[PDB]
């Protein structure tokens, strides 16, 4: 944002330095070399700004912006769901595959050469706890809110 | 041989005591033997008469059988001891996982993204 005002070009024929520097801070900012290209600081100068929070307003767009009401206690397509958990399961295993290739060619070549080397293709290392994450939240929320239903709903 | 089913090798040796009387421990041994059939009278059989299970203990007629037949059940009838196999009530229960394993979800979720 950056908001600015003149300065006297008349004390830049002066060589005089204006402003008269009285508090620590005005020079917390850095201006960038692209402004600086520009006519700061010839003809004018920065301003340090913040911003005015309340209550009033901080507080009424926080709990109105995000905000949602039955995402969470439905269930979720319930004969694709244990499908969905075959379609990753599936390639899952050739990725492993891959994670029983990738460690097979270690003791070998200086693994900072192992860094720049797989940079044209997936390594199975990284994507290997990839999928791990996903067939774990997919799985441990959807039987969770299953089996409050049975308690709740008689 | 008390420790497997065998009753009457138990019995065998109730012929057999060759040392002294052993008078007051095997008929303590009777008592804990009298309770014992009277509890695995109880399991899942059918009619029996007033003679097998009458003489499954020792017993020949007298009315020690009703002192058994009014403790527990197989009613005393025309010569029969009645079934009461029922074994229904108990199942079908989603309630009592859905307490638990609700409680156990969580718990997996505790030790898996909260650093400890």
């Amino acid at each position: 944002i950056d908001a600015f005002r003149l300065i006297n070009a008349n004390m830049m024929v002066l060589g005089h330095e204006p402003r008269q520097t009285t508090s620590n801070l005005g020079h917390l900012n850095k201006p960038s070399i692209q402004a600086l290209i520009h006519g700061l600081n010839r003809h004018y100068y920065s301003i340090t700004i913040n911003y005015r929070k309340n209550e009033l307003e901080q507080k009424m767009l926080l709990n109105l912006h995000k905000k949602s009401w039955m995402e969470g206690l439905t269930l979720q397509d319930y004969s694709e769901h244990c499908k969905h958990n075959e379609s990753v399961v599936k390639e899952m295993l050739e990725l492993a595959k891959n994670y029983n290739k990738a460690v097979e060619e270690e003791d070998k070549m200086t693994p900072e050469q192992l860094a720049i080397k797989n940079v044209g293709k997936q390594d199975p290392k990284r994507h290997l706890e990839e999928h791990v994450d996903v067939l774990m939240t997919s799985n441990i929320v959807q039987c969770l809110a299953a089996m409050l239903d049975t308690v709740v709903f008689k | 041989y008390l420790m497997e089913g065998s009753y009457n090798k138990v019995f065998l040796a109730k012929g057999n005591i060759p040392a002294e009387s052993y008078t007051f421990f095997i008929d303590i041994l009777l008592d804990t033997i009298r309770d014992e059939i009277a509890g695995c009278i109880e399991k899942a059989y059918e009619k029996i008469l007033f003679t097998e299970a009458t003489r499954i203990l020792f017993f020949n007629t007298p009315k020690k059988m009703t002192d058994y037949a009014k403790k527990r059940g197989w009613v005393l009838g025309p010569n029969n001891y009645y079934s009461f196999a029922s074994q229904q009530q108990k199942p079908e229960d989603t309630t009592i996982p859905s307490t638990e394993l609700a409680k156990q979800v969580i718990e997996y979720a505790r030790q898996l993204e909260m650093i400890v």
